[PDB]
């Protein structure tokens, strides 16, 4: 669970990086597809999946809108992300290993873009947060 | 694992550009903080009480530097990685009994600290080659398990 | 999260097998240390780990007492098992990979001992419960 | 991996006490129920939408029997498991893009169904050797 310390840390970090959310989402999604190509088949209905391609850029923004929703719903991620869970865990049957992969790519991109803000303390709180997001997305598997 | 000339150059450039004395302690400190059960394997290394302690711990720092020099061995022999880490695999299995899942976690921490150091030059294709290399290394480290 | 369906399933199975809890725990702990001998080091401070160890038998009872506590606290496992988490996750620094190993060994033993009660449906609910127990035990890592 | 004369006998003994037609469908059914994201790989296999349907599905059943026959080849050539599973690794870990975590999950369901069938004969030492065998198989199915 997220302590108040963790929530404060995530909110402060988000306050510093949210203006860059479109770019974060495009880079993160681009890296999941090329660094972990097993995920490409989830998006095969879009023909150009190169880094920064129109569909990747657009969906990157969508993903980060889901992260901003999670920050607003940080006191109850499971309730907050229920619809997103029904889509990912039940309708799309995304393998939960892939939630870990996208979470890792988000942390790599935030570390790359905001090295001074992404301290070891910010890292452990945001990883606890992304673990909480991933578990919330896993709510409707079974 | 086969490698192209460009993959070899990319791995050489990523590691060639790093200060192992800076990156090693950060990568290992972050693993001990973010995945703190890994502290169970560092019982002779001093204070691991909290993030400040770990980051200030010079025994941990020196060990992180040793890890990067160990990776350097694979950088300089990219076709012989399974062979070159056979002894290290035994070390991690038989002395420490470390679950191989944790090798991926230290590699992930390394990638995060490299990304912060390298900036946008750590582009997605560069990360893909680096993860490929780290996967070969992690597979070589669990082989003797 | 556990649904009312899962909770009924777990309560029902436990009510049928709890009378053999001592044996379930000895069998499960015994299997963990033989089948996954990386876990032996956690108990090396006891004088005997061999098959039939008295210390293994006694601790198997202790562990299933923790399961019995979790069944009674099934509506709030994080709080119910907070003290056990401080011990496991913070003081002992148990690798969370090992919570999955013991959970698997407990399922193997219940399957073996109670094959007609251990339906696929009982299995999915009890695995969700053991996953929640493992997550509750991981509360105090970080 | 090294194998002892007793380990080979033990693996041979375990598989010879099983009916693959019984165990195969039980193991795969359980995996698809307990770890239902794995259904994403079985779209052309018919009804998967609840447990009753999966347990009754004879296409799933046939496939689980195929898995047991595929393990039998390994039982038979224990020092070359990595090689005879070469093509299956490409299948699974290239053509179908199955995350390898899932190989462990199916092996765990098999162990659970084998333990119910064998009862007390599946003692801790037998389990230990069975798991050592499955770990070899899982690795072989693993990338490269
Ligand atoms: C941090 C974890 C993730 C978050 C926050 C997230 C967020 C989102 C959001 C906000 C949507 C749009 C919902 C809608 O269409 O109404 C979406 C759709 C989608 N997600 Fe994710 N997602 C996550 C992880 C993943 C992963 C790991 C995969 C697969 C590898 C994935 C695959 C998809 C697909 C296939 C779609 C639908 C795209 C389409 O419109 O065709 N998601 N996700
Ligand atoms: C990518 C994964 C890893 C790599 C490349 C790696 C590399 C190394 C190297 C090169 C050494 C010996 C250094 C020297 O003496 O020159 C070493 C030792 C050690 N490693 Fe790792 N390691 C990995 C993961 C881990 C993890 C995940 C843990 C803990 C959970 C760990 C714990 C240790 C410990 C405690 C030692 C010292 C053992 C001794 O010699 O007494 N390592 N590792
Ligand atoms: C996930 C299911 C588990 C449950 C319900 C459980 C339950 C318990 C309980 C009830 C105790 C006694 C606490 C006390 O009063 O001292 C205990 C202690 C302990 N557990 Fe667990 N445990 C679990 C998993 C594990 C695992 C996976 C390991 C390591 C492989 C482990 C290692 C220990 C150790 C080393 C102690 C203390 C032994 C001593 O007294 O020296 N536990 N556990
Ligand atoms: C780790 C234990 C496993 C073993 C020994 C195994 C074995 C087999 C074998 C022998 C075949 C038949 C090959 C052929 O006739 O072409 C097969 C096919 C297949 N396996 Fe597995 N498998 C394992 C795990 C899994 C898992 C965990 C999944 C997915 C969740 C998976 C998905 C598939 C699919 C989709 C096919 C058939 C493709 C099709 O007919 O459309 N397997 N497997």
């Amino acid at each position: 669970s997220l302590s108040d310390k963790d929530k404060a840390a995530v909110k402060l970090l988000w306050s510093k990086i949210s203006k860059s959310s479109d770019a974060i989402g495009n880079d993160a999604l681009s890296r999941m597809i090329v660094v972990y190509p097993q995920t490409k088949t989830y998006f095969a209905h879009w023909p150009d999946l190169s880094p920064g391609s129109p569909h990747v850029k657009a969906h990157g923004k969508t993903v980060m809108g889901g992260i901003a929703l999670a920050v607003s719903k940080i006191d109850d991620l499971r309730a907050g992300l229920l619809d997103l869970s029904e889509q990912h865990a039940y309708k799309l049957r995304v393998d939960p290993a892939n939630f870990k992969i996208l979470s890792h790519c988000i942390l790599v991109v935030i570390s790359m873009m905001f090295p001074k803000e992404f301290t070891p303390e910010a890292h452990v709180s945001l990883d606890k947060f992304l673990s909480g997001v991933s578990l919330a997305l896993s709510e409707r598997y079974r | 694992v086969e490698w192209t000339d460009q993959e070899r150059a990319t791995i050489s450039s990523i590691f060639g550009s790093l200060d192992y004395d800076d990156i090693g302690p950060k990568a290992l400190s972050r693993c001990l903080i973010v995945y703190p059960w890994t502290q169970r394997h560092f019982g002779s290394f001093g204070n691991l009480y909290n993030a400040e302690a770990i980051i200030g711990n010079q025994k941990v720092a020196a060990h992180g530097i040793k890890v990067l020099h160990g990776l350097d061995r694979a950088v300089k022999n990219m076709d012989n990685i399974k062979e070159i880490y056979a002894e290290l695999s035994i070390l991690h299995s038989e002395k420490l009994h470390v679950d191989p899942d944790n090798f991926k976690l230290l590699a992930d921490c390394l990638t995060i600290v490299v990304a912060a150091k390298m900036g946008s030059g750590f582009n997605p294709g560069t990360q893909a080659t680096f993860q490929k290399f780290l996967a070969v290394v992690v597979s070589a480290l669990g082989k003797q398990y």
